[PDB]
This record gives C-alpha cells, structure tokens and sequence, in this order.
DNA sequence: CTCAATTGGTCGTAGACAGCTCTAGCACCGCTTAAACGCACGTACGCGCTGTCC
DNA sequence: AGCGCGTACGTGCGTTTAAGCGGTGCTAGAGCTGTCTACGACCAATTGAG
C-alpha cells in the first residue's frame, strides 16, 4: 500500500513544492512523514467517528481532526 | 429531508454585489462558507474569552470590535471596525 | 427584517441565533450580532472581491478554488489571517527560488 | 537532441504550481488510509468527501514541507534536497520532537 | 584592437579578419591579463593548487 | 481577596509523591497555570466535541474522548485508567 | 515622557547570553541588529494584543493577565503568572 | 600569562546558563524598551512590574528558541553557528513574519 | 412549501457606574560595582575553489 | 570538500557606564462596594425567506 505513493507522485508534489532535484532517499521520507502524519489525523477523526458511536468517518470527522492539528482545511463544510 | 443550512445565499449575494458579473462554483461557494463559518467562530471565541477575562456576562458589540482588533491584521481590522460601527449605528437608527 | 435595518446581506437573526447556541456567552447583546455580521459580511466582501478580480485575470466567468488560493495567498492580510489554514483544490502561488532558475 | 538535465525540471514545477488538482493516485492514498486506520478500528467506513479531503490535507501539508525542506536546501546552498533537509525543517516546525 | 594589430597587419583585409573571429568568440569569455594566466595555469602539466601559483607557473 | 488556586490540592498530591519534597511558591504558581491550562483545553475540547454531537449534557464519555485527543498516547492511556477508576468509585459510592 | 531608542537597552552581551543558553558558540556580529529587530517585532505583537485587553478592560494599567491573554492568543502560553 | 582558547570559554558559559534559570537581560532596559514601544500604541500606560517581568520571560524564552533553531540551521556541510540568513530561514519555516 | 425569523411586551438583574480608597506603580536620588563599552589581538572557522564523485 | 586564505569575532583587560539596590516620596486609578435600571432573555403571537 505505502509504495503506492509512487515516485513520480512524490515528484509531482516535489515539483508543486518547487523542488528542482530530488535525492531518491526522499522518497522513503516522505512516504514515512506522510504515514506518521496520517496516523495523527486518521487517529483523531477515528477519535470523533468513536465518540460519535459511528462506523462511518465522516468528511467532518476529518476537518475537526485537522482543525485540531492546526491544519484548518476549507472545503467540506467548517 | 435534510435541510442543510448555509450562507451561500448571502455569498452570492455579495459577489454580485462585488461582481455582478461572473458567478462562484459550487466548490467555491463551499470554501466560502467553511471560511464564514470559521470566522464566525474565531471572533465568537475571541470575545466569549474576553467576556470571562472581564468576569462579564454579556458578550456586546464592543467585546466583538475589540475581538475584531485583536484577531484580524491591523488595516483589515481597522476597516472591519469601521463597518461595524457604521452597521451599528443603522440598526440603531432603525427599531 | 433586522439585516435591512442594518443595511446588511448576512443574516443577523442566524449570527444571533449560533451565538446564542454557541454557548459563548450567557447572553449576547443585541448590538453584537448586528456587528459580527457586519465584520462577516466586511470580511467576505473583500476576499470575493479579490477572487472576481483574479478570475478577470484568469479570464473565468466563476471563481473556482483557484481564484480564492491566489487572491488568498497574494493579499499579505488575508495570507496573515489563513497562513494556518488550507483551500481545497486551491494550488500554490508560483514559487521557484533564484538558484534554482539558470542564470 | 538532449535537454540538459534539470531544464525539464524547472518546466514541470511551473506546470504543477500551475495546476491544482490532487496528485496522489486516489485509490492507492484511499487504500493506505483504509490500511492506517483498521489499525485504530475494524470494520471502518469512509466517506468518499473524507478521503478526498484527507488527501487534500495531507498533499498541501506535503507541498508546505517540500517548500520548507527546498529552502533548508537552498540554506545548505544545494539544489539537491535530503532527509537531512526535510529533518531540519520538521525540527525547526518541532513536528518531530 | 591591440591584439590583431599583431596578426591582421592591414584591417583593410575582411578574408583574414572574418577568418580569425571565430577564434576571438572561442575567448571573448576572457579579457584581463589575470584570468587568462589563470585559464593557461590552470592548463600547467603541474598546476598548483592556489590560483597564485598556476599565475606565476603560466608567468 | 479570595483568590482561588490548587495550592492545597497540590500539597495533597505532593505529599502522595513525595512527602518529603517542598514546592517553592512560584513552582506551585506554575502548577496552578498548567492545571487551569489543561482545565480549558480538556473543557474547550469538551465543548466542540458536543457541539458536533449536538449534546448539549457533558458526560464523562466526552471528557474521555477529549483526553484522548489532547494527550499523547501513554499518557492518555493512563489518564483514561484513572478517569475511568475514579467514575466506577464514585458510581459504586 | 518620549521614549526613544531604548532597543539599545538590548546590550550585545545581553544577546550574547541569550546566545548561550540558545547553545550558539559563535556568533555573529550581524545577528545582534537582526536580533534586535526580530524582538522589536514580537514586543509589538505581545504589546499591541496586552494593549488592546487593557482598552477593552478600560484599564490604564497593562497587567500580567493581559500580556499572560495576550501570549496565550499568540500561541505561546505562559505559566508563573497566571491565566 | 593564561589565556583559555576560543570557545573554551564559551562552551563553559553555555553550560553555565543553561544550568542557570535567572534572566539573562538586563531588567530595567528591558523596562524601558516595553515603555517606548507600548507609547508608540498607547500614552500613558502604567506597567505592572509583574507585566514587565512576564514580556521578559516572554522575550527571552522565544529568543533563545529561536537561537536554537538557528544554530540548529548551521549544520550543513559542517557549517559552524549563525548568521543572520540562518534567523530568517527559520523564522520562515516557523511562517513567522 | 414551511418553521426560523420576527415583533411587542414583561421580567429582573448585569452591569452601568459613581463613589471610595489605598495598592502599588509613578518619579527620584544616590551610592555601589557588575556589567557595558571599547580597544587590542589573533587564530580559527566563513569565505573561496576545482578536485572528483554520480 | 580538502585545504588554503584571512580577518571576525573570542579572550582579555582597562575604563566607563548605569543597573541594581534601596531608600523615600507621591499619587491615581485598581479595584472594591453600593445604588439603578438598561438591557437581554422568555414569552405569545406574527411573518415569509431559504
């Protein structure tokens, strides 16, 4: 699964974050970094989805999670 | 069925007040009001927090300007307190 | 009405109504809804007005989450105010740095 | 003939700062987000908006640390960044303790 | 100007002149006297390692 | 003038951890600002958490999910252990 | 009373010992302007928020509450005063 | 006659004050520096010697954070300490303006 | 199409708000000397590169 | 990135400053308390905006 965040995904989102040349190590990084980051937040909406008694993570489950982290994202309803 | 309310009218509303031309796609519109929303709330707990630092009960329109003072950067804020001033004093001039 | 006894677009009786529900106060004085919704509908005002301003420079008959990114991002107040916060489909500024460009 | 290496580079940056749509491979991001969190609960569900938005927060978290991390670079006066460079950035954050 | 002077004796010649050029834009990276000791010491069959050196190898 | 603090609650715990150790006046000051800190941040929590649920009666179960959000993990695996504890004593009282 | 240039009561030794017990062995004589400049601009984030609490508060006084509120809203919470 | 060599004794006064707590600037400048900029926003404001103490701290504390994080940024290629390029680097990547 | 917004009215109390003081924060002198300044000095680590590696 | 270059800023020291103490004066407005009612909450009856 983790690998299917393929390099020329990882170097799509480099070249959006304006890196010119990439040392293939970073790709493992940022699929370790992008998994430790995940967990934090899959972890907290998990942590409303419980205490809301749902099986379902909603999209607010989600954006409280990030609201949260300080990650405020726009988009799915405050 | 589900009734979900939203500003989006009164975002559209003031497009066509800012643009008449041109609209705002959905998406947009949702960004909009998740933005509203968290203004809203950034300012309504801002003076909720000043209200208890005064002890005070009654958040009033003064607990919001200087909400309004703090949160927002100084020109915005500046500009956002002259609207509100100008807003309060209509509403005052009408019953 | 009360948002035309004020002149206002947003819903004063709504702003009134979630302060109330939002349990940030005891009571909320008649003047502060007037004026939140005021400041809500300042703020909104200027940043649809610096999204149909880019979608003129974008050549777009509706703002899409691209405009509201770039007129975001490019204002120094509101990127002060949303520096913490993130817009679907919003993209980045153009950002390269001179030692990356050739000379 | 042959472009000198890094002249295509410079050319897709300008197209993915262009660009705004997700660029992660929806499914496989959806499958290791299902993976992650059966490991918090079973027999989860997932709102198709949730994932989306998921992915939305983690690309532009991504895209912020690779601005950082190229800057960090920059710093080290090197094209070329590195974990070193994205540890640095994530530290001076204190995401990373 | 000064060089040519030493290898077109007349300029009224344009079949030497457009003959040499193509050796001026091979050089016309260097000028000063001191980058191109630094260019000819640098081509020394033993350079030194401080550019000073490489000038008074190639002086 | 009637200035609440933890200053006694404080004492009491101490003389749980180590009897035998003093805290200083502007130590005790510190404690008393981290507890009313993580009073509102738990509390604040709290609110949100039953803003979303539409809940408008605080139980312990959102205390407890707060705590799980706020704290690291250990940590708040322990503080779950003893909320949870100390709610069956006092259900047993 | 006009206060003036009083950012010179920032002595370079004073910058110095901070850069001590920031780990900084070395330290260049750039950094203590440019530190200078970075402390000035906090004290006028910390200030202007205290300042606008005592205006709210009506108070003439600026007190350790407020700059305690005023840290707290900056996201930098401070303990041993209070809030 | 005795003279400790660079760094010896910095070294010794880093471990000094970072076994040491007090505050590091001088308090009564301090003082006045909070005055002038306070009057820039508001004449005739009276500070809480508490207050004053407690931007110190403040001031301090956030300072010296910030001089980690820039001593932090000298690593690369063996690079020795700060500069102010090192301060604004990690200011940006904190997004401090 | 409908229930959230709306109004005139009562209630009763939040807080206006005015007085009252005396906390502690304002100035102020003035002596001590830690610390600031400034100057010398030098050596080490910030600058440089082309060696060289992919 | 090894190694050269070199002058920056560390260690020192001698002088100058004013931070600190602290001793003393003053005062203003922080905060307390007491009086009133403007006000927001609740309400029934009303309307049409979303």
């Amino acid at each position: 699964n983790i690998q299917g965040i393929t390099k020329p995904a990882i170097r799509r989102l480099a070249r959006r974050g304006g890196v010119k040349r990439i040392s293939g190590l970073i790709y493992e990084e940022t699929r370790g970094v992008l998994k430790v980051f995940l967990e934090n937040v899959i972890r907290d909406a998990v942590t409303y989805t419980e205490h809301a008694k749902r099986k379902t993570v909603t999209a607010m489950d989600v954006v409280y999670a990030l609201k949260r982290q300080g990650r405020t994202l726009y988009g799915f309803g405050g | 069925k589900t009734r979900k309310e939203s500003y989006a009218i009164y975002v559209y509303k003031v497009l066509k007040q800012v643009h008449p031309d041109t609209g705002i796609s959905s998406k947009a519109m949702s960004i909009m009001n998740s933005f509203v929303n968290d203004v809203f709330e950034r300012i309504a707990g801002e003076a909720s927090r000043l209200a208890h630092y005064n002890k005070r009960s009654t958040i009033t329109s003064r607990e919001i300007q200087t909400a309004v003072r703090l949160l927002l950067p100084g020109e915005l804020a500046k500009h956002a307190v002259s609207e509100g001033t100008k807003a309060v004093t209509k509403y005052t001039s009408a019953k | 009405t009360r948002s035309s006894r004020a002149g206002l677009q947003f819903p004063v009786g709504r702003v009134h109504r979630l302060l109330r529900k939002g349990n940030y106060a005891e009571r909320v004085g008649a003047g502060a809804p007037v004026y939140l919704a005021a400041v809500l509908e300042y703020l909104t005002a200027e940043i649809l007005e610096l999204a149909g301003n880019a979608a003129r420079d974008n050549k777009k008959t509706r703002i899409i989450p691209r405009h509201l990114q770039l007129a975001v991002r490019n204002d120094e107040e509101l990127n002060k105010l949303l520096g913490r916060v993130t817009i679907a489909q919003g993209g980045v500024l153009p950002n390269i740095q001179s030692v990356l460009l050739p000379k | 003939h042959r472009y000198r290496p890094g002249t295509v580079a410079l050319r897709e940056i300008r197209r993915y700062q262009k660009s705004t749509e997700l660029l992660i491979r929806k499914l496989p991001f959806q499958r290791l987000v299902r993976e992650i969190a059966q490991d918090f609960k079973t027999d989860l569900r997932f709102q198709s908006s949730a994932v989306m938005a998921l992915q939305e927060a983690s690309e532009a978290y991504l895209v912020a640390l690779f601005e950082d991390t190229n800057l960090c670079a920059i710093h080290a006066k090197r094209v070329t960044i590195m974990p070193k460079d994205i540890q640095l950035a994530r530290r001076i954050r204190g995401e990373r303790a | 100007r000064d060089i040519l002077e030493h290898i077109i004796y007349d300029f009224e010649d344009p079949e030497m002149m457009e003959m040499v050029k193509p050796s001026l834009d091979e050089a016309f990276v260097i000028q000063e006297q001191n980058v191109a000791l630094n260019f000819i010491g640098s081509r020394g069959a033993k350079p030194g390692v401080t550019k000073e050196k490489r000038i008074k190898y190639a002086k």
